[PDB]
RNA sequence: AUUAGCAGUUUCGGGGGCGUAAUGCUCUCAGCUGAUUCUCAAACUCUGAACAUUUUUGGUAAGCAGAACUGGCGAUGUGGGUUGAACCAAAUAUUGGGAUAAGACGUCUAACAUUCACUAAUAGAUACCACAAAAGGUGUUAGUUCAUUAAGACAGCAG
RNA sequence: CCUAACUACUAUACAGCGAAACCACUGCAAGGGGAACGGGCCUUGCAAAAACAGCGGGGAAAGAAGACCCUGUUGAGCUUG
RNA sequence: CGCUCAUAGCGACGCUGCUUUUUGAUCCUUCGAUGUCGGCUCUUCUUAUCAUUGUGAAGCAGAAUUCACAAAGUGUUGGAUUGUUCACCCACUAACAAGGAACGUGAGCUGGGUUUAGACCGUCGUGAGACAGGUUAGUUUUACCCUACUGUUGUCAGUU
RNA sequence: ACCUGCCGCUACCAUCCGUUGGAUAAUGGCUGAACGCCUCUAAGUCAGAAUCCAUUCUAGAAAC
């Protein structure tokens, strides 16, 4: 007849191709709308999901239950390294959208950036990547025309996107191609972006700068695999009784004998996790410090009240990662993906 | 049937001079200067010399007829409200709650706290040609001033509307800001 | 065995049935869910349109039609049309499927009707809602039966209740007073709705009248007073057992 | 007023009622504040109340749908300090629609239950 | 109840009036036609007012009698009685039928479903023209 | 089959008023009679013509059941009605040229120009045919009739 | 409630071997008309290789000259004045 | 009717429609076979809106309630009895609205019912047997094809 | 077989997170004719819905 009894749907459509992500790393795909009030800063950064821990505070939200009371709040620690800004590049606004226009890159391009152009780095003899590129700077009459490059990108084009990358190599994984994405630069008059964009060629951005203290930030990331995933574990359906024959763990009906095909909506066995997800709205608790490569070792984990040098490594390190001895941030809540995943934080 | 000619007279004073371009009627007046257009008209808006501006519409039958008397009264507005701008006058009426009203002129914003003893603060902007003040002489009574009718008498209506009991039975509470008088000067 | 429509099933219908027994057998026939009363006072309502079916039936439920094997043997006739009327004036009114609710709706119906009529508490008489009965008549376990009538029948409720309990069984009387210029449009509405004596209206004064009135009617008068007005009117005690209201045991 | 407490006790689930009033258990028949979720039992925690009917103790209350706070469950839930707590018993306590405690409740009462009910703590002996 | 008059509106059968041959037809629910004075002389009332009908079809008995009511009580409270007098001018005459079967959910046991289809008489119909006078009032020329 | 009165009888059968009481005078009021009056019928008649359209019975109805004349579909394509067993045009050997038929003529799609109104709704657009009614509108266009006015009209504002 | 984890053999991948049912042609939809529920015709939406694992919406899916129902001047088992 | 008051809300006597969620009516498709009740499950559509949002009316003082509009975006329950649809209660609730999808959904399930053969009882029949009466036990087959869907490789009409 | 139990997987049985702009409808209005007056409406115009469209989110095309 009709549905007997109203029940809500089982998943949601707004998540629905349920494939697997193409980005290997969490792919920003939009970026903070650039208002020309502020001034130049960053919005996007990489950090490496290390792992997982607890931590006690005392809320301060007035009129609730728990306030100036303690709570047991669970935190992720995004382990950031400091990331190197190798190019910038210009984006036109066209009829159909943004295009990229002329792409300034910078000269000296490290040995692990220029591992992602190569997907069999080891077989090739003379790594032969950006290698005509980087004598223009060697000449002026190659010199001048990258200077009629970038005022071509500071007078014709609306947004200024550094590429910038990680060191990857820095944190023993077991990689050394370093994750490269675009930051887009938000800040007023385009020929102060391409500024801060010339302004910080191989130099590096430490995840202090781009993102405060006590703020909100969005964590863009690919989810922890699951596999081929049956119908129930993958969106929500009850099971089917103890008696059925050919299997209790399905939808049971897909569908009437009218439209007499499944439809896009109907729940259907599949891939679960390795899913493209945004998280917003996650509140670093705490940026911890790098730790020296010549001095003692700094007490990240050390807080008020608490008065132990310690880090923020457990015993025995993380859990399948290694010791964060690089900088990290700690923010609240869980995060998409496991240990050892390259997230793209990024300003709400 | 459309009649062959149905003209209006619009008289300009002698201290108003109209500025027309091809239905886009222009006054400048001492106290401001107004304008509107009438793109939305079949309709040669045409002045005699100085003192007049004869609207005028050939084979116009009814919708179009009707508009030439609108498009008349409309320049006559933007004319009297450039020789004498018009000024309205708005009362509080309340029940119990006395209703207290902010008004600074940055954008010559009013502001209606205390409104049935809501505590959420109806600050409202005011149309762009339109400043007011409240009355020291009558009590509970602010004063609308203006250049533009369709300007003054908007905004009036948007604090009359925003104060509105609601969830109630409006016959019996009638606590409001309304519009009392329409003076011009 | 795997017949793919299966098969008759059972006449379940929303009309009403008479019940005629002659000479060994249980004739009914289909009529109307009110139209039986429209026949049993005298009312014409066109035997044509009395009817549901014309053609008399052993069995209402099963719908089952009887044969001239076995009318001509019991009514002494076999015109259909000639034995739906004996079995209409000469039967009794049987149930349909709603029996069970058009009996126990109809016993609760009654007790929600014949026993709440006239009854004032104890301790300076008040009267009192219905499902204080509602419980003070299973608490004197009353049965109820509808043959006699139904004013004999509220007669018989509190006939129980004054051998067991100490209520009343008379009307009342109240002395109104209401203020001049505000309560003549309260005059005026129970004026028609109740009995009046001793109306003594002034023009300083307040108009005081006295009433003749059941005993359970003042809870409505106690409130529509001040819901029309808006004010404060006053009730005050007349007399307490006046005759011609149920102690004339008609 | 008060958090989410794990919900441990649904309907159909037999719990010790720790009132001296009369009653020696109390069967949840619903709990109220549940609302919809198709063929889902709504299930009571720690300081909700309950619609249950006494299925043991003294027969003048015995067949009648009476009103109970759910004072300790074993279903452990997480105060939001980050510490757990878990009673030995399920148990309940006699009440009226307000919320009423009119006896003398014993054991110790979950002060997640004391919170929202003010007699609930007035006639506690330990609230843990 | 009744059956809906749009059943019953359009006269597309041959007409068919209570005889020897419709024994029991039922009987019609106008019972009374001319109303007001009508002891009244005609040079009283001067003044003829009509009602016609526009489109022919079968005006109902069940219908002529309301409108006639209808009719009666509004002069009645305008002017008063014996201030008109109007007959009625058309009859109910042509008597309607009705092939009744059961409203009973196993229906296929116990009606001759379409067999012996003939209908038993169920009240009477007027077949009015197109232009056919049914309402005729005759009153004072003060009350047109 | 059937509505309403007016007249005569009218005294009567019943009510009464009237001479003090009655087959004695008059009024509804019954009834018999006469001249009127409303609606009238397949089984009434003085008279009385010339599947689809039409005539036509049962049915509330049906793309239902049954008839009568004619034309079709079945048997039959083709052009049109987007589509289609029956509708319109028009009948089929194989073709070329011309003019046509129904139907159309912004594009699909072969074929147009000029002209007068109506529609201001997201409406409306090939009969069968793929729906729509009673009742409404100070929407607009055309129209009929009646009334008001330089003895100062309606409307506005005032006494 | 309200599902979760684990295990062997399956299924899945490879080497080896290797069938059957079914099959007009065959395989995307909406509305229309039609034999009154189209994959095909009409107008639209559209539409871009070759394949894998699942799955049960459709193919009015397959198995079966419908055991129910009716006809037949077709039978049979049983009963009986 | 609603104290007065036709039209807040209703609304007789009548009339005009719609709907295909009831049952009829008919027999056009299907009898070399469309698996036929209910439930569970799951998705989508409808608006004839139960709640929610914005509004307007009331016999809307406040509260509660009632009528209507734009509204189908989001919800619309747990249970006892019964095979039940329906029904009727208890309890929660913002609300527990009405519906279609081949009376959605049996190569999805269950098989309670219906509906074969066993059997019992009641009434009918001399009897074999009948019941559209009650009871009890009673095989639920196949996807590996095409499409549709869910995922996964793969070809991209100067190379990577 | 029982007891404890890593890693992992897992559960409102545990934890975190789940936005703001524009145009509208209903309707309330403004200026204002038709129709010397009136009128939200006819030409224009204002606020306004869990709505619609974007924002953010998911995929990324015989597109670049």
């Amino acid at each position: 007849s009709h549905r007997k009894f109203e029940a809500p749907r089982h998943g949601n459509l707004g998540f629905r191709p349920r494939k697997r992500a193409a980005r290997h790393q969490g792919k920003v795909k939009s970026f903070p709308k650039d208002d020309r009030t502020q001034k130049v800063h960053l919005t996007a950064f990489m950090g490496y999901k290390a792992g997982m821990t607890h931590v006690v505070r005392d809320l301060e939200k007035p009129g609730s239950k728990m306030h100036k009371k303690e709570i047991v709040e669970a935190v992720t620690i995004i382990e950031c390294p400091p990331m190197y800004i190798v190019g910038l590049v210009g984006y036109v606004e066209t009829a159909q959208g943004l295009k990229t226009y002329k792409t300034v890159w910078a000269q000296h391009l490290s040995d692990n950036f220029r591992r992602r152009l190569y997907k069999n780095w080891y077989k090739s003899k003379s790594k032969k990547a950006f290698t005509k590129y980087v004598k223009q700077y060697e000449t002026e009459e190659g010199k001048k025309s990258i200077e009629a490059s970038l005022q071509a990108i500071k007078k014709r084009c609306s947004v200024v996107r550094v590429i910038a990358h990680t060191q990857v190599h820095k944190l023993k994984l077991t990689q050394k191609k370093a994750h490269v994405l675009e930051i887009q630069v938000n800040g007023g008059s385009i020929v102060e972006k391409v500024n801060f964009a010339v302004a910080n060629f191989e130099k590096t951005v430490n995840v202090t700068g781009v993102f405060a203290e006590n703020e909100l930030i969005d964590v863009i990331g690919v989810t922890k695999g699951k596999g081929f995933n049956g119908v129930i574990k993958r969106w929500g359906v009850r099971k089917l009784p103890r008696k059925t024959h050919k299997g209790l763990r399905k939808v049971a009906c897909i569908g009437a004998w009218h439209p007499s095909r499944v439809s896009t909506t109907v729940p259907r066995a599949g891939q679960l996790g390795y899913h493209h997800r945004v998280e917003r709205n996650k509140k670093i608790y705490r940026i911890g410090q790098a730790q020296p490569e010549d001095g003692k070792q700094i007490s990240t984990g050390k807080t008020e009240f608490d008065l132990t040098e310690k880090t923020i490594n457990p015993m025995g390190g993380f859990a399948h990662y290694g010791m964060v001895k690089h900088e990290f941030l700690m923010l609240k809540g869980c995060v998409a993906g496991p240990r050892k995943r390259a997230l793209t934080l990024r300003k709400s | 049937m459309k009649v062959i000619n149905s003209s209006r007279k619009v008289q300009i004073p002698e201290n108003v001079t109209v500025d027309v371009k091809g239905r886009s009627v222009k006054v400048t007046g001492p106290r401001g200067t107004l304008s509107k257009s009438f793109d939305h008209a079949s309709v040669d808006i045409n002045l005699v010399g100085k003192k007049e501006l004869t609207v005028d519409l050939w084979f116009g039958n009814r919708k179009q007829i009707a508009c030439i008397k609108t498009i008349t009264s409309i320049i006559e507005n933007m004319i009297t409200g450039v020789t004498k701008g018009y000024e309205y006058k708005m009362r509080f009426v309340y029940a119990h709650f006395p209703i207290n009203v902010a008004v600074t002129d940055g954008g010559r914003v009013v502001e209606i706290r205390n409104f049935f003893g809501e505590k959420i603060v109806r600050r409202i902007e005011l149309l762009d040609g339109i400043t007011c003040y409240r009355n020291e002489k009558a009590k509970d009574e602010i004063v609308l001033t203006g250049n533009s009718l369709e300007l003054l008498s908007q905004s009036c209506a948007t604090i009359q509307l925003r104060s509105a009991i609601k969830y109630k039975d409006v016959r019996k509470f009638l606590d409001g800001i309304y519009v009392s008088e329409r003076n011009v000067l | 065995m795997s017949i793919f429509t299966p098969t008759n099933q059972i006449r379940l219908t929303n009309v009403a049935v008479v019940r005629m027994k002659r000479a060994g057998k249980r004739f009914e026939i289909a009529c109307y869910k009110n139209k039986v009363v429209g026949w049993r006072s005298g009312v014409e309502k066109d035997l044509d349109e009395v009817l549901q079916t014309h053609s008399v039936f052993v069995n209402v439920s099963k719908g089952q039609v009887a044969k001239k094997e076995d009318l001509i043997s019991a009514f002494g006739t076999d015109d259909q049309t000639e034995i739906c009327k004996q079995i209409l004036t000469k039967g009794e009114v049987q149930v349909s499927d709603k029996e069970r609710h058009t009996q126990l709706e109809q016993m609760f119906r009654d007790i929600a009707t014949i026993v709440a009529d006239k009854c004032v508490n104890p301790e300076t008489k008040r009267p009192y809602t219905v499902i204080l009965i509602e419980r003070a008549m299973k608490d004197i376990h009353y049965s109820v039966k509808t043959n006699k009538s139904t004013k004999q029948q509220a007669l018989e409720v509190i006939k129980q209740l004054k051998e067991k309990m100490k209520i009343e069984r008379a009307h009342m009387r109240l002395r109104f007073i209401l203020p001049v210029n505000e309560g003549k449009k309260l005059k005026e509405k129970l004026k028609p709705l109740i009995k009046v004596i001793e109306s003594e209206d002034y023009g300083q004064q307040l108009e005081i009248v006295c009433l003749i009135d059941p005993g359970c009617f003042r809870e409505i008068d106690e409130l529509i007073k001040k819901e029309t007005k808006g004010k404060g009117s006053l009730e005050v005690l007349n007399l307490k057992d006046v005759e011609e209201g149920d102690e004339k045991f008609e | 007023s008060n958090y989410r407490v794990s919900l441990g006790l649904p309907v159909g689930a037999v719990m010790n009622s720790a009132d001296n009033s009369g009653a020696k258990n109390l069967y949840v028949i619903a709990v109220k504040g549940i609302k919809g979720r198709l063929n889902r039992l709504p299930s009571a925690g720690v300081g909700d109340m309950v619609m249950a009917t006494v299925k043991k103790g003294k027969p003048e209350l015995r067949k009648k749908v009476c009103t109970g706070l759910v004072v300790r469950q074993r279903k452990h839930w997480k105060r939001k300090d980050g510490v757990y707590i878990y009673f030995e018993d399920n148990a309940g306590v006699m009440c009226n629609p307000k919320g009423e405690v009119k006896g003398n409740i014993l054991g110790p009462v979950a002060k997640e239950c004391s919170d929202l009910w003010p007699k609930v703590a007035t006639n506690a002996g330990t609230i843990v | 109840g009744r059956r809906p008059a749009r059943c019953y509106r359009y006269c597309k059968n041959k007409p068919y009036i209570k005889s020897r041959y419709c024994r029991g037809v039922p009987d019609a629910k106008i019972r009374i036609f001319d109303l007001g004075r009508k002891k009244a002389s005609t040079d009283e009332f001067p003044l003829c007012v009509h009602l016609i009908s526009l489109e022919k079809e079968q005006l109902s008995s069940e219908a002529i009698e309301a409108g006639r009511i209808s009719c009666n009580k509004y002069i009645s409270k305008t002017g008063g009685k014996d201030s008109f007098h109007m007959r009625v001018r058309v009859h109910p005459w042509h008597v309607l039928r009705i092939n009744k079967m059961l409203s009973c959910a196993g229906a296929d046991r116990l009606q001759t479903g379409m067999r012996g289809a003939f209908g038993k008489p169920m009240g009477t119909v007027a077949r009015v023209n197109i232009g056919q006078i049914i309402f005729s009032i005759r009153t004072r020329d003060n009350m047109l």
